[PDB]
RNA sequence: ACGGAAGGGCACCACCAGGAGUGGAGCCUGCGGCUUAAUUUGACUCAACACGGGGAAACUCACCAGGUCCAGACACAAUAAGGAUUGACAGAUUGAGAGCUCUUUCUUGAUUUUGUGGGUGGUGGUGCAUGGCCGUUCUUAGUUGGUGGAGUGAUUUGUCUGCUUAAUUGCGAUAACGAACGAGACCUUAACCUACUAAAUAGGGUUGCUGGCACUUGCCGGUUGACUCUUCUUAGAGGGACUAUCGGUUUCAAGCCGAUGGAAGUUUGAGGCAAUAACAGGUCUGUGAUGCCCUUAGACGUUCUGGGCCGCACGCGCGCUACACUGACGGAGCCAGCGAGUACAACCUUGGCCGAGAGGUCUGGGUAAUCUUGUGAAACUCCGUCGUGCUGGGGAUAGAGCAUUGUAAUUAUUGCUCUUCAACGAGGAAUUCCUAGUAAGCGCAAGUCAUCAGCUUGCGUUGAUUACGUCCCUGCCCUUUGUACACACC
């Protein structure tokens, strides 16, 4: 287990399929979704 | 909250319980009691059974 | 224990209402009965209850009960917000 | 419904033995001997027949009131069905059922043993 | 309390007169031993061993092999949003679309996570820390107290020479008189009632409408068309039995034995309830019945997934099917009683089609003297085929496929179809159960049950031989005797 690495003020596009709700996160052409679990393929 | 958590326990003893509190051994199920046969002794006539003969 | 919020203050709402709960002992099932929570989320809930003043309960026939006590009325007062002259079960409706 | 006459007649049993196994926990401080009930058209009649009469009924309507909540929400049924009475005992030397309940306590405080008897 | 000391009694858990057989064979299933990573634990003479309602495919499940989960209630305290911590597809990962995490930077907004207490959970330890309930001493005849007597006293007679009884059951004899509990009485069930009280959910008659038939009036019917009733049938409410009436036989007492009436004459048959006093008999593996010891998150709590409880040179215990001609293999004939059964589930399931079977399917009816169901079940009856040869008796081991219940049947679940066709020519010492609708053939139903009777508890068909007595054997009750025993001859 593990205690998650904390880290607030963190620090973007918002979501297509949700409405101003849900931030993307940025890698190395790759991402994916916070709420709605993981929903993303092609960089947005 | 995790996914596989259960098994088919629609039928057999493991599903089937009864109402006192939950032995899986000596199960009566005749005309849908469902309490095992170590209380039912103690409880015999308050529902109604009598050793006539 | 581990319940976000929202659902908590629910087990509140509707034991203030009609002053009674009649839980099942059935851990591990989708909702509970009447309130739309969990059962496990339900139980933890009462179980946490007992601990500080309150609740007069059993664990009797696979059937926990739960009926609040005077200090346990002016206790969901405080969180609810509700001031006096309201519903629990110390005194009827009207006519019963 | 509709159900046979075999099997509602034994849920019948049933019903009751649940009633008085929750009613020896829940009057064990105000007295309690036992449960009667009777299936009357709508209503039905539970006389609940105890030594503390007024203590089991509370404060005028508090223990019984709160009572009658939980035998709904047990075996499903509606406010105006079911009624809690409380009546007195017919004596309590005959009755052996109410002499447990005053030698447990007895025991419980700290009395003798042979004397009590 | 014992006695390898003596009188008198009693029991097919003893024995005589007999019947069926188990111990022999093959196989089903419990217990050992062996076996094993695990082959889960209880139980040890009658009173362990088809017992735990224990027929485990996963659940069950206390056990291994390898993993997940917080379900750390809460008292107070360390970061207390410059996040407490909650989740997380994609492929390395991983039995594995378990974020199990190690690759990841988005979520989530005080529910908590992190110390010390504090628990909760346990088919964890102890039946020799306990409670309830069951077992056994024993369903045997035994056990107590009130006045009066005998004893300084522990105590004792009453509770007994006899004769009966299934029985301290009763007659009679008397420092004994009356009394209670146990048994007997009581309660449940099976018989008898053409007399009451009754019913198209029970069956019969009058008759109609009608179908066919022998051709005279009469035979078989098909309809819940009509009218009416109570023999069977169910079940209220009563009677019937009291050893009755005689004959013998007894201090000619209490009873016992031979007839006659009677549906009934062993307490009229069988069970149900069951005294004081005990055992260190069984259960902590029915339990939010439980003392305290252990175990208290790197979990003996848990949760998912494969595997085992069924391994096989070998012993004993209940059991099933056979060792055939009183039989097996064909048709034909064809009769019971106890039960049981879904509507929020998937129950029993006729009638019609598909199929050599098992079983597929369309439909119902039934919440049940209404539909399954007349649960036309077996053994039996009667003509044919084989006839005394391991044979056509017997069915075990075997292989292939066709069905069904299941997430799953390979460690054949279960049934079916042809083939494979053995062991055993009435069983050695020993040994268990049994006095009449019983014994022993015979199947049926229920109990557990998603699917599995060679088991147990219940029902009705087929229905004997042989006592109708005794302490010789094996043990039980009293009296009289002896004791250096009193956790009492282990
Ligand atoms: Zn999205």
């Amino acid at each position: 287990k593990h205690k998650k690495v904390k880290l607030a003020v963190l620090n973007r596009k918002e979501c297509p399929n949700c409405g101003p709700g849900i931030f993307l996160a940025n890698h190395g052409d790759r991402f994916y979704c916070g709420k709605c679990h993981s929903t993303f393929a092609t960089q947005k | 909250e995790n996914v596989w958590y259960s098994h088919p326990r629609k039928f057999g003893k493991g599903s089937r319980q009864c109402r006192i509190s939950g032995s899986h051994s000596g199960l009566i199920r005749k005309y849908g009691l469902n309490i095992d046969r170590q209380s039912f002794r103690e409880k015999a006539n308050d529902i109604g059974f009598y050793k006539y003969r | 224990m581990l319940i976000p919020k929202e659902d908590r203050k629910k087990i509140y709402q509707h034991l203030f209402q009609e002053g009674v709960l009649v839980a099942k002992k059935d851990f591990n099932q989708p909702k509970h009965e009447e309130i739309d929570t969990k059962n496990l989320f339900v139980i933890k809930a009462l179980q946490s209850l007992t601990s500080k003043g309150f609740v007069k309960t059993q664990f009797s026939w696979q059937y926990y009960y739960y009926t609040l006590t005077e200090e346990g009325v002016v206790y969901l007062r405080e969180y609810l917000n509700l001031p006096e002259h309201i519903f629990p079960a110390t005194y009827l409706a009207g006519q019963s | 419904a509709i159900i046979s006459k075999k099997r509602k007649l034994v849920a019948d049993g049933v019903f009751y033995a649940e009633l008085n196994e929750f009613f020896t926990r829940e009057l064990a401080e105000e007295g309690y001997s036992g449960v009667e009930v009777r299936v009357t058209p709508t209503k039905t009649e539970i006389i609940i027949r105890a030594t503390k009469v007024q203590d089991v009924v509370g404060e005028n309507g508090r223990r019984i009131n709160e009572l009658t909540l939980l035998i709904e929400k047990r075996f499903k049924y509606k406010r105006g069905t079911i009624a809690l009475y409380a009546e007195r005992v017919h004596d309590r030397g005959l009755s052996a059922v109410a002499q447990a309940e005053s030698m447990k306590f007895k025991l419980l405080n700290g009395l003798a043993i042979r004397r009590a008897a």
